[PDB]
RNA sequence: AGGAGAGGUA
DNA sequence: GGGTATTCGCCGTGTACCTCTCCT
DNA sequence: ACGGCGAATACCC
């Protein structure tokens, strides 16, 4: 869910 | 991971596993050290005191 | 020899292993050089043998470490002793951490919106199987047959005793199901079976989240728990029943989500002047019948008269009565509020965080039972009044606002004086990039806020009624409920989609000033195929990323267990908020709840409130704010 | 999860896991007794629900008695 | 059940050679790329 | 708009303003126009040289040794293959045609070199060089009896590429690349120096390279700046052959130098055309990057100024006068297809041919050699038979429907030999670049790990003679655009301003309009129109073939629209085909442009009809010279390679008079000539009871009983019947020790009846093969004794069916032991066979000259030696060629497996309905799952009683932008009611002159494009009507489609609201809901995802051999994986006994699993957990390193 | 029985 | 002698499942 | 292909  | 890098110096130093572990103890197939197997172990260091 | 084995094959053939062709490679220049040496051969040719022999013992250990490719017959090269134990298909990965396991199937998943959340269903055909010396057992038990041949025998016949057998033996004897990726420990529940026919499984819908499943095509693996301590472990421990909250956060996973929250979001709102507005009941009864008859609204505000026990911080009981003003279908789930709950809870719109407060309360207040309970009816409740309710969407729901071709005309305008100046020669990079594309991220969102202004406003001017009310809209309702939708996702369909972006990350000058309603025109369609892509591409090469991440941290801290009660220790650290060095952005309270004091908390004036050594919960973290305590 | 709650034992053991230890040592104890074979196939229930409910009841068992050494 | 194969010249254990760092590199001090002329025939050492 | 044969039985009508410019090319032309320039000439398309004849003209004159022998390349001729497409499949061969090449030979008397071969042995004839496998009419080829795919392939041009690596500054790299060759390639760093590199040896200095002239005086006059001083004075090399050495110690580790082979290596890496080439495109794009042309057009090796052109250039580069390349661009990246592959390896084994010929040229003494013991034919086959059977590129062919196969057909990979790597690639070559407009699909790509590098082709889009896309436009000359198109490829514009279709035009064809927005760099740009070159042709110039399948996708988000173009290639077809009622007015290109409709090759008129053949009587006054008469037959219950089935119908009428291209069968899911791969069903949106609760569908069972999804399975066994050492295998129905009651259904040979209702487990087959030395352990020597059992010399290798499966025996085929007398059954059944297939060729050519001679008696009754005297001696030879090769074979068709003696198939036909469980979906990026079939008196219904047929839940659609779901329940809603408003009609006075009216009203009120049916006679208005009953068809185009306007003024004509929403009635109580629902009628599928293949239980069966874990996979027996993310879980529960069994007892506890059995049955409890027999493994080939791993005990 | 290549599902 | 400053090699890169042909 | 880490060796403090 968190990549940038 | 890194499992010749691992098993040459085991095996220079004669190195000793205690199995101890949660990971050690799946790979031979006994309770892991934690939540029914503590407790497994704990009540039934109760029992041979009491047929003490 | 039996490590290495030499299976036949089809029609006189072998395939062997890499692990002869590598010995017979030592053994055929072993042989060599020692009927060499008996010759005394030149040291010459002697030691060509020699570095060949050792070669091929490097390779028999492992090839690739020196020499280049040691390759066999299909142009690839063999399989050593040292590629055996080691990577990703070695023996510890995928034998030892491994093993596919017997008492096991697969199928896919259906919804079966009518089970009890400690339940699944369970096609005949796979509990056959799965359950098979049971019932071998049971036949030769209750005498049908009396060896196990001819048992073995009417199982396969599916004889009429049997089907029978089958549902007494699996009644109270429990499976675990399991989903593809197990990214936490939610990812294996078990429940009780209950036969059902058809190829498929049916899930209750709030384990759904939990398992990150829906069903459009997903698919499960059924294990059956052998001994009597691993189904008592199976019942204590995994089912799902227990598996009430988040073990990452305290909140809940059996919250309903989407058409169970769009039902109790609709019954619940109200309407001002409504049909049987201002009557007088006295009961959940009351409002039943007089609903059931046709005559009265369900958004007809009404009084009420309630009379019931409510437990509050404290653990006490006060009594709550009186007549309160509510709403038709408020009023209606009064009925499944258990008994320790406020009609406060209740009496309210019932958005879906509204929803999770229930049940929080619930919890914290009754208990898991009360929970469980309290939840399927909400399910049931949610089901049917969205049903009754016809709600759908058509194209008319999505209302285009009226200023938009005025806004973006305006827009336009704009963007021919910016490109005026620049033809001039008075700015380089603004007079064609960051004002053009503020200009036209600015009128994207004031477009977008003109949508919201014609999909929830409302007009009724009945009796001089001319004034604005709150929409009864099919998509407004379906984003305010909490259900599903964003106001970027329904900005899209009837705002205008605005700017978009080259893979790089710039901005393409030109927006598209269109939605999905009108339809986007192919070179604006274009545009936005590349932000498609790359969202489409991070997906699946990010998956790994992450996979790698959680498998390290659960080698690093695999062997941390809780194993006694008190350490003795007097240390710890110093909490605070986590400010940003300009707002909270997160409370002192919500960050020590859970946690224990190490050191006393003595106040500024000097007297102190709690010891140390008090593990703080919800009835200790008020004094934390209330009496001005910062770390 | 008919009619015997784990939250119903929980006020007589501890930690969830002495549950299973001493539950699965009670059943072992009534199965190891007959239970079965001779003439109540369909008319009685399981002896892990039958543990587990004893314990729940203050019946039959308690922890300290769960024993016999 | 195994069974052996009797060499009849000594041959290195690779592992103990190029698992980086060698363990028979260090135990002679000298750097693996003169370690590995002596061992697949390419110079001479002075045992003596 | 009649206006055809099947075109005028249901008309469709059209909506959209857009004209007609160019209509679809052919849509296989890509692998149908490639294998032509491999095996054919053409003069028109200036191929004089077809391409097989170019290989074997350019490396053919061997002249072995001096020896008054060398061999010249005369002709060839490709030979006639033994079988056709049709019969390849049924036997197991592959069709493939010999090649047979004309060489002639030459000799002297072997003089002191004077013309040793002028004289004598002028010997010339034709040799058997070997097979080439042909592509079918369609584009497939049957490579062992299996039906295949050459996917086509995007990989590099040659050329010099100058790229940059941004990493440091100043870094600049040039490669040239080759066809084949080596990859000569540079660099600098910020340093200032250059150096060089070949293929992937160390860097050395780039002077070093220079010094093929060497002359470091005469290098810096060519050669202003201190880059090459900075490697001049870095050049320790003064001599040619110093520096050859030192480039030589790069080309061969431990080598020492040699004064002949270290100058034969240098001079044969970039300058031997049989080692390297840049092959035409190489040359000329190296011409235009260096820009100069002082190298010929046809030198494809480096030159000596190619090498001095790219340091000078690569410097430049540096300095800033130029640009670096574009990796990604689609002008440097080139397609090559299946013809240049094949091409590829028949050069590479026809090297090894002449250089064995020339070998074995001198070896082989005797008199009168003739040119064919010295030439052979093994390494030709065997590289062509290579590459078919076991290339990357050459795949299973995708059946399941007709859009499988024409979008498989259409496919451009990225990776295969030559090209990149699922892994290796990353983030910028899955990327859609701004030259894939118009040349490749920027929506149809895979969902896995292939997104970005399968790429199927666009649809006007054309590979051209080089192997560069290319798109058509309209030229815009004078500001008027014109009516001239014209193909560009990517890098022809780049310098041009192209607008697009739906610009607006004015009667003049000039613009409107003063700023549109146009494509000025392949980069989006809001421009004056007097700035535009030119313009789009249509509107699905960009998307692929099957996203122009799909109806409002400009209404639609391009992450729905590129898995609702996907999943309509897995959609299985139906029992009865059935139009979509909205569709775009492709699916009759589509169904077209396949090759399962027949078509009519003559004008004529039909002469006989059944469901075996159509028989068609030539009209020849406007046909040419044809036979007279044509013959078509027609496939019926063929299996697919998915399982399916294939089936072909005819729909013409004895007596019809049909043209050139009409449709005359519907085959492969078609319904007149229209692609059909589900239904139309009445679908509410609307949530009912959790049922349709995630993605959830709710069916109404009026569709089960309606037999809606119903679809054939036909699966094939085989049994084969080996020749074993220790006993021959027979198939004999002897079986020993069967059942009687199970040898009912097998005849008196020992396999089933065709027509047969056979279950799991029984014999379909049986084959007996010895076996001896039984030896019982003693449990049967003590029971053995009271029953007296025989002894058995056989056992039973006999074919039984599997598990759960069904089904009637269709079909059962016999190939016999080849070249071998059969006794008085087999050989019995073959003379039967042979006597049954020629009198049906009989009677099928009994007919063909019974026509011919009605035709013949016709023109002369109302000299006769010109068209009668010809034809009855042409059939003869027809059934004379058909009659041997019906028998004709190897006993078995085949060399029948050596070892093996007899092979039969069997073939099982199976019907399945729709259950829970089954995957649906809709054009639009819409699926789910079945979970209830409701009885039909629960469905909502409307206020007449009409029932529905899909509750969908409304959640889904504002949260996935893909509302063009919703205007086809619109669109489909008005159709619906614009059929029954002829319904109405057709039921009260069925006159022609009133029908001719309602038609006028349904199709000529909405809409700009008058169906004019004042073409149709009241035979065919009557005809029309009664196929309009179930709603009049429309179409709308995929960027040109329908407005809302449009569907208003529709669903007003149907007497329906202007919203799809009406009031629908609680099927349970019959009161209304409030809130009218969205009720119309989308079109769905079913697709391949059955739950019938997905079930699989298992509790105790076969494990494996080393490490002896239950097997995998539901075909042996099973076993699910328990992987260790399912092992982290049980830990953190705590469950130590449920993750300790799941490890030993269960999976690989040798001792544990059958005690654990044992226990189960007989009710007891006993659990010792020894150690897992995959433990005892690892440690015991960790000892077979030299390591000593063991158990001990801990005193200490 | 095992391995390669190719495709697909979640 | 001491200390960087490239240079080159080694080890790593998510889970479960289905189908086909081809080789041994 | 990319990254990060570690032993090796040559070029200046
Ligand atoms: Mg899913």
């Amino acid at each position: 869910q968190l990549t940038m | 991971q890194e499992t010749t890098r691992v098993l040459t110096e085991a095996s220079i130093n004669s190195q000793i596993d205690n199995l101890r572990g949660l990971k050690e103890n799946v790979l031979i197939g006994r309770l892991i050290p934690a939540g029914t197997g503590l407790a497994v172990r704990k009540e039934s260091a109760k029992i041979e005191k009491m047929r003490e | 020899p039996d490590l290495r084995p030499l299976v036949p094959i089809e029609g006189g053939r072998f395939a062997t292993s890499d692990l002869n062709d590598l010995y017979r490679r030592v053994i055929n220049r072993n042989n060599r050089l020692k009927k060499l040496l008996d010759l005394n051969a030149p040291d010459i040719i002697v030691r060509n043998e020699k570095r060949m022999l050792q070669e091929a013992v490097d390779a028999l250990l492992d090839n690739g470490r020196r020499g280049r490719a040691v390759t066999g017959s299909n142009k690839r090269p063999l399989k050593s002793l040292a590629d055996m134990i080691k990577g990703k298909q070695g023996r510890f990965r995928q034998n030892l951490l491994g093993k596919r396991v017997d008492y096991s199937g697969r199928s896919v998943i259906t919804v079966g919106p009518s089970l009890r959340l400690h339940e699944c269903g369970l096609p005949k055909k796979m509990a056959l199987e799965l359950f098979k010396p049971f019932v071998y057992s049971k036949l030769r038990l209750g005498g049908h047959a009396t060896t196990i041949k001819q048992a073995k025998r009417m199982v396969e016949l599916e004889e009429a005793v049997v089907w029978d057998i089958l549902e007494t033996v699996i009644n109270e004897h429990p499976v675990l199901l399991n989903r593809a990726p197990t990214l936490h420990r939610l990812g294996i529940q078990a429940f009780e079976p209950r036969l059902i026919e058809g190829k498929a499984i049916q899930l209750h819908p709030l384990v759904c989240a939990a398992f990150n499943a829906d069903f459009d095509g997903d698919q499960m693996a059924v294990h059956v728990p052998l001994t009597v301590e691993s189904q008592l472990e199976a019942r204590v421990l995994m089912m799902s029943t227990n598996n009430i909250l988040s073990p990452a956060s305290g909140q809940p996973i059996i919250t309903p989500t989407q058409d169970i929250v769009l039902g109790l979001y609709y019954i619940t709102r109200e309407k001002e002047g409504a049909r049987g507005e201002g009557k007088l009941f006295s009961s959940y009864e009351d409002v039943s019948r007089a609903y059931n008859s046709g005559t009265i609204d369900i958004h007809a505000k009404i009084k009420l008269r309630i009379d019931r026990q409510v437990f509050d911080t404290k653990g006490n009981t006060y009594n709550e009565k009186g007549v309160v003003n509510t709403t038709v279908g408020r009023a209606l789930l009064l009925n499944i509020l258990p008994e320790g709950l406020s009609f406060s809870l209740l009496n309210k719109v019932l958005v879906k965080k509204e929803i999770s407060k229930i049940i929080n309360q619930a919890f914290r207040v009754l208990g898991g039972k009360a929970t469980v309970v309290l939840a399927d009816k909400l399910m049931y409740a949610g089901f049917k009044y969205s049903t009754l309710s016809g709600v759908s969407v058509g194209v008319d729901d999505m209302t285009i606002p009226d200023n938009k071709e005025a806004k973006i005309e305006e827009a336009e305008k704009e963007i021919k004086q910016i490109t005026e100046q620049y033809q001039s020669s008075l700015i380089t990079e603004n007079e064609r990039y960051n004002n053009i594309i503020n200009i036209w991220s600015k009128t994207s969102d004031e477009v977008g806020a003109s949508m919201m202004d014609a999909i929830s406003k409302d007009t009724v001017s009945i009796n001089g009624e001319k004034k604005e009310i709150e929409s009864f809209n099919s998509v407004y309702m379906m984003a305010k409920s909490g259900a599903r939708g964003s106001y970027n996702q329904m900005r899209q369909l009837a705002g205008m989609r605005g700017l978009m972006a080259k893979p790089d990350g710039t901005m393409i000058e030109t927006a598209i000033t269109a939605n999905f309603r009108e339809g986007l025109s192919v070179l604006q369609y274009f545009t936005s195929t590349h932000g498609a892509r790359k969202g489409l591409a991070d997906t699946a090469l990010k998956t790994a990323n992450a996979g790698y991440l959680t498998r390290r941290l659960v080698d690093v801290a695999q062997d941390l267990v809780v194993i006694e009660e008190d350490c003795g220790t007097d240390d710890g650290l110093m909490f605070s908020a986590i400010v940003e060095d300009g707002e909270v952005k997160v409370p002192l309270v919500e960050r020590a709840l859970g946690r224990t004091l190490a050191a006393d908390v003595v106040t500024e004036k000097g007297v102190v409130l709690l010891e140390a050594g008090t593990l703080l919960d919800e009835n200790l973290v008020e004094l934390l704010d209330d009496n001005g305590i910062d770390m | 999860m008919a009619r015997v709650t784990v939250e119903d034992c929980l006020d007589k053991v501890e930690t969830r896991f002495d549950l299973v230890v001493l539950a699965s040592m009670r059943a072992n104890k009534i199965l190891k007794n007959g239970y079965s074979e001779s003439m109540e196939n369909e008319k009685k229930e399981k002896a892990t629900v039958v543990a587990l409910r004893e314990i729940a009841e203050s019946e039959i068992t308690s922890e300290q008695i769960l024993r016999n050494e | 059940r195994m069974g052996h194969i009797d060499l009849v010249c000594p041959v290195v254990h690779i592992w103990y050679l190029k698992s980086l760092p060698s363990r028979i590199g260090l135990f002679l001090d000298m750097p693996l790329k003169n370690v590995e002329k002596v061992l697949y025939f390419e110079s001479y050492i002075v045992t003596d | 708009m009649s206006y055809s044969y099947a075109e005028k039985k249901r008309i469709r009508k059209e909506f959209g303003v857009l004209p007609h410019i160019l209509d679809v090319p052919y849509l296989l032309s890509i692998q149908t126009e490639s294998y032509k320039k491999f095996l054919t000439v053409d003069a028109a398309k200036g191929r004089l040289h077809s391409g097989l004849e170019i290989v074997l003209k350019q490396s053919f004159p061997v002249e072995s040794k001096n020896g008054q022998y060398e061999l010249h390349y005369v002709d060839y001729q490709i030979g006639e293959p033994t079988f056709d497409e049709t019969e390849c499949q049924v036997r197991g061969a592959t069709y493939d045609a010999p090649l047979n090449v004309k060489l002639r030979l030459v000799v002297y008397n072997k003089d002191a070199l004077p013309n040793e071969k002028i004289v004598e042995d002028i010997r010339e004839e034709y040799v058997y060089m070997g097979d080439i496998p042909l592509m079918t009419t369609n584009g497939t080829f049957i490579i062992n009896g299996t039906e295949r795919v050459v996917v086509s392939q995007l990989h590099r041009s040659p050329g010099a590429f100058f790229s940059k690596d941004d990493s440091e500054e100043g870094a600049f790299s040039a490669r040239i690349i080759p066809y084949r060759g080596s990859w000569l390639d540079f660099e600098f760093d910020s340093k200032g120096i250059i150096w060089a590199r070949i293929d992937r040896k160390r860097k050395f200095c780039a002077t070093v390279i220079l010094k093929a002239l060497g002359y470091t005086q005469e290098q810096i006059l060519e050669n202003r700046g201190r880059y090459i001083s900075d490697t001049l004075k870095y050049d320790l090399t003064r001599n040619t052959d110093e520096a050859l050495v030192e480039i030589y110690k790069v080309l061969r580790p431990g080598d020492p130098p040699a004064a002949a082979s270290v100058k034969a290596l240098f001079e044969g890496l970039f300058f031997i055309e049989s080692r390297y080439s840049l092959s035409d495109i190489g040359r000329m794009k190296l011409n235009a990057r260096l820009g100069s042309d002082k190298v010929s057009k046809d030198i494809y090796t480096l030159e000596n100024s190619d090498i001095v052109g790219v340091i000078e250039e690569l410097i430049n580069i540096r300095d800033g006068k130029g640009k670096v390349d574009d990796i990604d661009h689609l002008g440097n990246r080139r397609v090559r297809s299946v013809g240049e592959m094949v091409e590829n390896q028949f050069r590479i084994g026809l090297y090894r041919v002449e250089k064995g010929i020339r070998e074995s040229m001198s070896l082989v003494h005797k008199d009168k050699l003739m040119p064919k013991d010295i030439v052979n034919s093994k390494p030709i086959t065997a590289a062509i038979k290579e590459f078919f059977t076991s290339g990357a590129l050459s795949q299973f062919m995708d059946q399941d429907n007709p859009l499988s196969e024409v979008t498989h057909k259409r496919r451009i990979s990225a990776l295969g030999p030559g090209g990149l790597s699922r892994d290796r690639a990353g983030f910028e070559v899955r990327d859609v670049h701004a030259t894939h407009y118009g040349r490749l699909c920027p929506i149809e790509t895979p969902e896995g790990p292939n997104i970005g590098l399968i790429n199927s082709l666009a649809s006007y889009a054309r590979v051209n003679d080089y192997g560069f896309l290319e798109a058509p436009y309209r030229k815009v000359v004078d500001g008027k655009v014109t009516d001239e198109i014209e193909y560009l490829s990517a890098i022809d514009e780049d310098n041009y301003v192209i607008a697009q279709a739906s610009t607006k035009l004015d009667e003049n064809n000039h613009f409107v309009e003063d700023i549109i927005q146009c494509r000025s760099g392949g980069e989006a740009i809001f421009t004056e129109s007097s700035r535009v070159q030119y313009m789009d042709v249509s509107a699905k110039q960009m998307v692929s073939a099957a996203a122009a399948l799909i109806p409002f996708l400009e209404h639609d988000d391009a992450n729905r629209v590129l898995m609702g173009a996907n999943m309509q290639r897995q959609a299985v077809p139906t029992l009865k085909s059935e139009k979509p009622l909205v569709g775009t007015g492709m699916e009759k290109i589509v169904a077209r442009d396949s090759g399962n409709c027949i078509i009519a090759r003559n004008v004529g008129e039909v002469a006989e009809v059944d469901s075996n053949r159509i028989v068609i009587k030539v009209d020849t006054e406007k046909s040419q010279t044809s036979n007279l008469v044509d013959i078509y037959s027609l496939t019926k219950f063929k299996r697919s390679n998915k399982n399916t089935c294939i089936n072909q119908r005819p729909i013409v009428n004895v007596g019809d008079k049909v043209e050139a291209g009409d449709i005359l069968a519907d085959g492969f899911a078609t319904d007149f000539g229209e692609l059909s791969l589900g239904h139309n069903l009445m679908v509410a949106f609307m949530p009912w009871n959790g049922y349709n609760f995630e993605d959830s569908i709710l069916l109404s069972e009026r569709i089960v009983k309606d037999d809606k999804y119903t679809s054939i399975h036909i699966e094939e066994f085989t049994c084969v019947a080996r020749d074993t050492k220790l006993g021959p295998e027979e198939i004999t129905a002897d079986i020993p020790n069967v059942s009687e009651s199970s040898l009912a259904k097998l005849d008196e040979s020992g396999i089933v009846h065709i027509g047969a209702n056979v279950e799991a487990g029984d014999i379909l087959v049986a084959k007996i093969t010895p076996k001896a030395e039984q030896q019982l352990t003693p449990e049967e020597r003590l029971l053995r004794a009271i029953f007296n059992e025989k002894a058995s010399n056989v056992v039973d290798s006999s074919l039984r069916m599997p598990s759960g499966t069904s089904g009637t025996v269709i079909n059962v085929q016999v190939f016999e032991n080849d070249k071998g007398g059969k006794s008085k059954r087999a050989l019995k059944i073959e003379k039967e066979l042979i006597d049954k297939a020629r009198k049906d060729f009989d009677e099928e050519f009994a007919v063909i000259e019974s026509v011919v001679k009605s035709s013949i008696e016709q023109e002369v009754v109302g000299e006769k030696v010109q068209n009668a005297r010809e034809y009855y001696e042409e059939a003869k030879i027809a059934i004379d060629a058909k009659f041997e090769a019906k028998k004709k074979s190897i006993t078995q068709s085949n060399e029948l497996s050596p070892g093996v003696l007899k092979t039969v198939k069997v073939f099982v036909a199976i019907k399945k309905r729709i259950q829970p469980g089954d995957k649906m979906a809709g054009r639009h990026g819409n699926k789910g799952v079945v979970s209830r079939v409701l009885p039909v008196e629960d469905m909502p219904y409307m206020e007449d009683g009409t029932p529905v047929d899909v509750c969908l839940n409304p959640l889904g659609i504002p949260s996935r932008m893909n509302i063009g779901q919703i205007l086809e329940a619109h669109l489909g809603l008005a159709s619906y009611g614009l059929g029954k408003k002829i319904e109405k009609t057709l039921e009260k006075t069925r006159k022609a002159a009133e029908l001719r009216k309602t038609l006028e009203e349904v199709y000529n009120s909405v809409g700009d494009k008058k169906v004019n049916l004042e073409a149709l006679n009241d035979e065919e208005i009557l005809t029309l009507c009664d196929n309009l009953k179930g709603g009049v068809p429309i179409a709308t185009p995929v960027f040109d489609g329908a407005k809302e306007e449009d569907i208003k003024s529709l669903l007003k004509i149907g007497g329906f609201a202007t919203n799809g929403q009406m009031k629908l009635f609680d099927g349970r109580t019959g009161k209304p809901f409030d809130r009218h629902v969205t009720v119309g009628y989308m079109y769905m599928l079913k697709l391949d995802h059955l739950v019938d293949d997905k079930m699989h239980a298992r509790s105790t069966g076969s494990y494996s051999l080393v490490t002896q874990q239950p097997l995998g996979g539901k075909a042996q027996f099973g076993g699910q994986r328990f992987g260790e993310m399912e092992v982290w879980a049980l830990q953190a529960y705590g469950a130590a006994y449920t993750l300790r069994e799941m490890l030993t007892v269960k999976s690989d506890d040798i001792a544990g699993r059958s005690k654990m059995y044992k226990n189960i049955v007989d009710g007891k409890l006993t659990m010792n957990v020894d150690v897992p027999e995959s433990f005892n493994v690892l440690r015991n080939e960790v000892r077979a390193l030299g390591i000593d791993m063991d158990f001990d005990y801990s005193s200490e």
